[PDB]
RNA sequence: AUCCUUAUGCACGGGAAAUACGCAUAUCAGUGAGGAUUCGUCCGAGAUUGUGUUUUUGCUGGUUGAAAUAAUUAUAA
């Protein structure tokens, strides 16, 4: 990570770079780059950013120089995974229980990219609540 | 025995189906795939390599040896060949099991 | 079960609805009567009684066979029984008929055993063969004994659905396995999560099947939430289940059955009006959200009388004894109230009658009478039970009524229907494919197959009913490609048995067909036969079970092949004979050697429909020409070609005259329908009332993009709330001023005749 | 990366930039003292004097590295496995698990190994279910009801539910069928054929048939 | 774009049985006898048409 | 309207080959002399003249210069 | 290589002795579909192969047919039949006419 | 002038497959790619790399709860 993936500066990084993309799917995420949680996420997005270049997309966020939308989103977490799509939030339904965001980690790159191809699904039919082919009950939930 | 394997699953990939390919292809051509068999036996020493999965069974694991079906025929034949004059012969003596 | 089960009293107890009445099976299983799941140890025999027997069977085996040597005769199967299962290996792989080969194979089990590095799926009965060895286990004593072990099949059906799928008894209804449906719907161009998203739909009929005893609040025990839009009480959440709900309620489908139920009583109490002594039976306009909103209710039909009536205390549907003198009231009211039940509440008759009480004594609800009936319907269970104030004459009627309307009802059965869409529940009908316009794209694969007609082998003709007399039959079998005609003639003494004449037709057609394929050599042994009628796929197997090979296609498509009697040298051949005669006409003669066999078959089928629909025009068209002469052997009218085509026409012309002039419409049409018109129609597929009705209530409202005033009661509160969509269903139908005054005119009428004692 | 070298304009607070949807002094002071009162590698090292052993790298030496060139041509594989793992295929219908036997097998294909040389010169099946034999019974009734005058009546019905039940109680509906049809002599050699005696019974059969 | 008129089916005598997008495949069987063989030997003779 | 037809036809590879075709003159040795001159294979395998004639316009297609241009 | 854009399509339809036979070695046969159908009330009838039990025929086997219990082969698809790929067709090619050059000799 | 052999193109027809068909400002290749063997030697054409489509490519037909009846003006008061 911090190679392919493109690392948003400042708040209005985040805002204009959620606004300019209309077609690809725009995913942020928060974390302090620092914790071994979200670095993995990193090193996992950097890979899964190559493949789902085409429609997805990926941006760094940490929360150091940006605390702006730590007080919209309720972000504080170890880490969190935001999606925008039409510059609107996406909600995603894992069985953690938070449809808006996602804070746990995912160990699989097909399955990552199963998820943003369900999100895109959803998205692109326009719903604002999709549902996650897999549960992630008892994996995280935290 | 080859055909054992393939009875079951609904859904075949590619190399299944190269594999019932070539076994059916030898009910259709006895005379030539035992023709086919006797040439391999005399002749070539140079073989296909072998793509190898895991057999995991969580206490060992290794190996999975898988054969060019191709091979795999004249190994088959071969070794019930091998099972059916050995065992006419009595070359197993009766304590091996 | 490999573990210790015990099956609480909690689910036991099946109940069942019957026209008599309602009844219930109550476990009252305690201390020495309990039930328990029965585990393998008790079916899998042990090692030492299995070798112990196997030595006695093969000792056993040992003298029978000498013995058999003594008297010089083969051991028979049935003569080895008592242990056909016993031994190792199994007398049964003795028997067996490939024994010579896998003789021959030796090595196997270090083959097998050995197997597990060359393949990849484990599997670990490696130890054995079920060749060589036999079936070393036999666990369908287990299933019966794990159905027996449960309450029957009833009571594994009332933890589930079933109920609410709306079939009387379990015949030939079948499943649609999950690899059936994954591997149905596997093969596509898919991304990974279309694959696992699409693989996620078997459990999710399984949810559905068992999610009568999957979601229940005994088992939950948490905060209850109402689906939106339905009466279903979800306990927990089950994401499965709830998008498997939704979709079976898709579009309103919960108010439209409600609606139509109260819309059933008023449409049957618009004729029960003066029988029960009725006023006016009056639709109220009620708020949509009444009918899934659980909180309060309202009366659904009000219902006022002529003169006071006495009702008795608050009863059921069906009961006994009932003294109406105990109350007088000058206003009836009825209200339908729907749930969909666990296995729990699963009964009907307690739930409308505490409701009942509940609603009529205290609470927001309100109706205008305190006396009424309160109808309800457990859609999953299928139940339904009337709870309240019943007068003189009312009740067996309404016993008729509910009976009628859970029949047949067009919105129960769009639920009943699109349950069993969800669980792929379908009735047996037919395996093979039937034969309709899109299969008759091809009956050529070069594949030879028969067409069996039954439909003239019994002829009786009558003139004037003052005679009646038996004509000889036949049984009408032809080959297209081949063009050869198989008919057998019967004959009238065959018939001397008089009983039983349907079964005995069908019975000995079959006869027919079963010795003359197997008369047929291997080259022209048909792949399939064709039966006109559906009768005789149940007959032809049975003597199709000697060759498997061979596949039974009824047929959607109406032949004309039963009018082929109807030919004038083909008919007089058969009175003329005497005795059964099975003869061989050829039918294809001249156009099978100048025109393709399909053509020749159209045209021959054009020729016998016209002929089945008009015979004395269609033997006009034939016979009109003087110069055209039947050859005895031609048997048909051998014509030129562009006559063929002419006459052809003409026939074509007959049918949609006679088609049009006798069903009264006229012919534009389509080409396809005039396809199926000439041929089948898919056997005239019409869908019934039935279907349409229900077809309109499974529609959308086309497009998406009035106002009724109502008062309507919130969370501990009582508002006036304007509605929408549609409450707009009324009865009215023989009462107030419209029907009467109508009928007003017709008044004149009365005294065209006049008469007293 | 347009965006990203646009750099921000000042601040828009981007809280209300794009509608983004939310889904006294001395006293602070005082109170964080008293918070504070009250709350009162290795190998990377390695990789650090690696690091400081790089400095003889010059500039023009880093200009030029060997890119990528991925010696495990997991590409070229990856592609080839994936090809193989596009598309796979459904199971012929062959594979049925009716199998047959080796009999009609071996005899059947030997007779055309024959002819190639020439020219170049219950199975395994689970026990019938009750409920299918009951149809059998049912189905059985009927035609035997038909006629009973039917040799084939009794004789189809008779071999047919004898390999149901395989009993003497088939065997017993096969005599009685014996009793009504027994002026066909085909119904007495199916007879004494689904009997089993030496001399006893199947002797006073014969005497009966003839 | 439309220049060329858009093509028939090419029917044969095997293609004669399953082929409705023209009429009179059942409605009219023998002259559409004559269209399908009329046409394919309207094929052939081209085909000699055009080596003459 | 937009993207007439004769744009599009004449923008399509074929057509804008057989436009070129019909500016070239058929004959033997005209045609011969013109690959001989243009240094491309002056016979080919086995080919009729008209084929002779399409080589010279696939030739003069790829190499984007026409009959006018070489002489 | 990225991913194709997850958009649904209406994949046209075709039809067609040559896109039947093609499509007909994908598309699951009547007897697959068969097999996929299982009874209600009865144990459905199932072979169990010497590598597993697990097969089960569904009702694919009519139920005088399954009494009887000699299954059947009742429509044979050619169209689905395994068949050799190029490469293999060319080995073979090469491993018989070889096969008849030792005969020769 | 007739007949015949090879190759090419044009097409009638008959089939088989598309897990294959391609493309390349790419590398190498009869100045030998790539393989066989009886150990003596034999065959001689693509191979490597990247990439597109590939349960398919372009069009049609039918069935269908997928869906889609113009304007105008006349009474005795």
């Amino acid at each position: 990570a911090s190679v392919l993936l493109p690392q948003l500066r400042t708040g209005w990084h985040v805002d204009q770079a959620i606004v300019t993309e209309t077609k690809r799917l725009v995913v942020i995420r928060f974390g302090r780059k620092n914790d071994r949680q979200c670095m993995i996420m990193d090193e996992l997005l950097s890979s899964i950013a190559e493949r789902v270049r085409n429609f997805a997309v990926i941006y760094l966020c940490d929360i150091d120089e940006v605390s702006d939308f730590d007080e919209m989103y309720e972000l504080t977490d170890p880490m969190t995974v935001m999606f925008f799509y039409h510059n609107k939030h996406m909600m995603c339904d894992f069985g953690t229980g938070n449809n808006n965001k996602l804070n746990f980690i995912v160990d699989d790159k097909q399955e990552m990219i199963d998820i943003l191809e369900t999100i895109f699904r959803g998205a692109r039919k326009n719903k604002g609540l999709v549902v996650s082919p897999y549960d992630y009950n008892h994996k995280r939930v935290s | 025995d080859l055909k054992d394997v393939y009875a079951s699953k609904v859904r075949l990939n590619a190399s299944e189906r190269e594999e019932l390919a070539l076994i059916e292809e030898a009910y259709d051509n006895p005379h030539d795939t035992l023709n086919r068999i006797k040439k391999y036996l005399l002749t070539q020493r140079v073989f296909k390599p072998v793509d190898i999965t895991m057999m995991e069974n969580y206490q060992n694991i290794s190996p999975v040896y898988s054969v060019d079906p191709l091979e795999k025929i004249t190994d088959a034949y071969l070794d019930q060949y091998l099972w059916y004059e050995a065992d006419q012969r009595k070359l197993f003596p009766n304590w091996i099991k | 079960s490999a573990s210790h089960i015990l099956i609480p009293a909690s689910d036991l107890s099946w109940s069942k609805q019957t026209d008599t009445g309602i009844t219930h099976f109550r476990a009252g299983m305690t201390h020495e009567d309990e039930k328990l799941i029965p585990t393998i140890f008790r079916y899998i025999t042990t090692w030492e009684n299995e070798f112990l027997d196997s030595q006695r069977v093969w000792a056993e085996y040992a003298t029978k066979r000498q013995e058999a040597i003594q008297q010089n005769r083969r051991l028979a199967f049935e003569e080895l029984e008592g242990s056909w299962d016993r031994g190792i290996p199994r007398i049964s792989t003795l028997f067996q008929r490939d024994r010579h080969t896998l003789a021959y194979d030796r090595g196997h089990r270090i083959r097998r055993e050995f197997k597990q590095y060359s393949l990849e799926r484990n599997s670990p009965f490696w130890w054995t063969n079920s060749h060589h060895d036999g079936k070393l286990w036999n666990l369908n004593a287990y299933r019966t004994d794990v159905i027996q072990a449960l309450g029957g099949i009833e009571t594994i059906l009332e933890h589930t659905l079933f109920k609410g799928t709306g079939f009387n008894s379990w015949e030939g209804l079948f499943w649609e396995k999950a690899s059936g449906f994954e591997d149905s719907m596997q093969f596509k161009k898919l991304t990974h999560a279309q694959r696992t998203g699409l693989s996620q739909i078997p459990n999710r009929r399984f949810t559905l099947w068992w999610s009568p005893t999957i979601n229940r609040a005994n088992v939950y025990v948490g905060f209850l939430v109402q689906l939106d839009l339905t009466g279903i009480f979800l306990h927990g959440k089950i994401p499965t289940l709830k998008i498997s709900l939704i979709q079976i309620f898709r579009a309103h489908l919960w108010q439209k059955i409600h609606e139509s139920i109260v819309f059933d009583i008023c449409q049957i109490l618009d004729g029960e009006l003066d029988v029960l002594q009725i006023e006016s039976v009056t639709k109220e306009t009620v708020h949509p959200r009444k009918s899934y909103k659980m909180n309060s209710s309202a009366a659904d039909i009000t219902m006022e009388s002529v003169h006071e009536w006495e009702v008795s205390k608050p009863s059921l549907l069906h009961e006994t004894n009932d003294s109406f003198k105990g109350l007088i009231t000058n206003k009836m009211w009825f209200d339908v109230q729907l749930r969909y039940g666990d296995y729990d509440s699963h009964d009907i008759s307690r739930y409308v009658r505490a409701k009942f009480l509940d609603y009529t004594t205290d609470n927001v609800s309100m109706y205008p009478s305190p006396t009424g009936v309160m109808i309800g319907i457990d859609l999953a269970y299928n139940m339904y039970d009337a709870y309240g104030n019943w007068f003189n004459g009312l009740k067996p009627l309404i016993q008729n009524s509910m009976r009628t309307i859970m029949k047949a009802n067009p919105a129960l059965y769009v639920l009943r229907e699109r349950i069993r869409k969800g669980l792929q529940i379908y009735q047996s009908s037919v395996q093979e494919p039937f034969l309709n316009s899109s299969n008759y794209a091809e009956l050529f694969n070069n594949d030879i197959k028969l067409f069996v007609d039954d439909t003239n082998v019994y002829r009786v003709t009558v003139h004037k009913n003052v005679a009646t007399k038996a004509i000889n039959g036949c049984i009408f079998t032809l080959n297209p490609k081949t063009g050869h005609l198989f008919l057998k003639i019967i004959h009238t003494s065959v018939w001397a048995g008089q009983k039983r004449l349907s079964q005995l037709a069908k019975w000995k057609t079959a006869e027919e067909v079963s010795a003359l394929v197997r008369s047929l050599p291997k080259e022209e042994q048909p792949k399939q036969i064709i039966v006109t009628r559906k009768a005789m796929l149940d007959p032809l197997e049975v003597h199709m079970l000697d060759f498997p090979n061979i596949a039974i296609r009824p047929t959607e498509l109406r032949l004309p092949f039963s009018a082929a009697m109807s030919i004038d040298k083909l008919s007089d051949v058969v009175m003329k004979a005497t005795e059964p005669q099975m003869v061989l006409f050829n039918i294809y003669d001249d156009w099978l050697d100048r025109i393709s066999s399909y053509t020749a078959f159209s045209r021959l089928t054009l020729l016998l429909r016209a002929l089945k629909t008009n015979e004395e025009s269609a033997k006009m068209i034939l016979l009109s020409d003087p110069t055209i002469t039947i050859k005895s052997y031609h048997l048909w009218p051998s014509f030129t070609d562009e006559q063929w085509i002419t006459i052809e026409s003409q026939m074509r012309d007959l049918i949609l005259t006679e088609y049009g002039r006798k069903y009264n419409v006229n012919i534009s049409a389509l080409t396809q329908t005039e396809i199926k018109d000439i041929i089948l129609g898919q056997n005239i597929k019409a869908p019934s009332v039935k279907r349409q009705k229900m077809a309109e209530l499974e529609a959308a409202r086309s497009e998406k993009q009035m106002k009724t005033k109502t008062i309507n009661a919130q969370g501990e509160e009582i508002v006036v709330v304007a509605s929408a969509d549609y409450e707009s269903q009324t009865f009215s139908s023989k009462n107030e001023w419209r029907k009467s005054a109508i009928a007003n005119t017709l008044l004149y009428l009365r005294l065209k005749n006049i008469y007293v004692s | 990366p347009s965006f990203l070298d646009q750099e921000p304009p000042a601040g828009y607070v981007p809280g209300i930039g794009r509608g983004a949807t939310g889904f006294d002094d001395e006293a602070a002071n005082v109170f964080k003292t008293l918070e504070l009162k009250l709350a009162q590698s290795n190998v990377k090292r390695q990789f650090a004097d690696l690091k400081e052993s790089l400095a003889a790298v010059t500039e023009s030496e880093w200009m030029d590295i060997p890119d990528a060139t991925d010696f495990t041509r997991r590409n070229k594989r990856n592609r080839i496995q994936e090809q193989l793992n596009r598309k796979t295929y459904a199971a012929p219908d062959s594979l049925i698990p009716g199998n047959v036997d080796l009999n009609k097998l071996t005899e059947e294909r030997e007779k055309l190994l024959q002819s190639q040389i020439d020219e170049n010169l219950v199975n395994s099946l689970s026990d019938a279910t009750l409920e299918d034999l009951q149809k059998m019974r049912t189905i059985l009734k009927s035609y035997r009801k038909a006629d009973p005058t039917n040799p084939q009546g009794w004789i189809a019905s008779a071999r047919l539910e004898e390999k149901a039940r395989k009993f003497s109680v088939a065997k017993k509906i096969i005599e009685n069928g014996c009793q009504e049809c027994p002026r066909s002599s085909d119904i007495w050699l199916e007879n004494i054929r689904l009997h089993e005696s030496d001399v006893h019974y199947c002797k006073t059969l014969v005497a009966t048939a003839i | 774009l439309g220049l060329l008129p858009k093509p028939e089916p090419k029917v044969k005598l095997s293609n004669m049985m399953s082929v409705f997008e023209n009429d009179q495949n059942i409605t009219d069987p023998t002259a559409w006898e004559k269209v399908v063989k009329d046409q394919v030997d309207l094929r052939k003779r081209k085909h000699l048409e055009e080596n003459e | 309207q937009n993207e007439s037809t004769a744009d599009i036809l004449k923008q399509l590879p074929h057509e804008r080959l057989q436009a070129v075709l019909e500016k070239i003159p058929e004959e033997d040795l005209e045609v011969r002399r013109l690959l001989s001159i243009l240094k491309k294979p002056e016979v080919v395998e086995n080919e009729d003249v008209q084929q002779r004639r399409i080589r010279l316009a696939e030739i003069l297609m790829v190499d984007e210069i026409d009959l006018e241009n070489i002489n | 290589k990225a991913l194709p854009i997850p958009e649904d399509q209406p994949k046209k339809k075709r039809a067609g002795r040559k896109f039947r036979k093609y499509k007909e070695k994908f598309r699951l046969s009547h007897v697959r579909q068969l097999q996929n159908r299982m009874e209600f009330g009865k144990q459905e009838q199932t072979v169990l192969d010497s590598y597993g039990e697990e097969v089960g025929l569904g009702m694919s086997n009519t139920s005088l047919q399954q009494a009887v219990g000699a299954t059947s082969g009742s429509r044979r698809s050619a169209g689905n039949q395994a068949k050799l790929t190029k490469v293999m067709k060319h080995r073979i090619s090469e491993a018989n006419q070889q096969a008849d050059e030792f005969l020769i000799s």
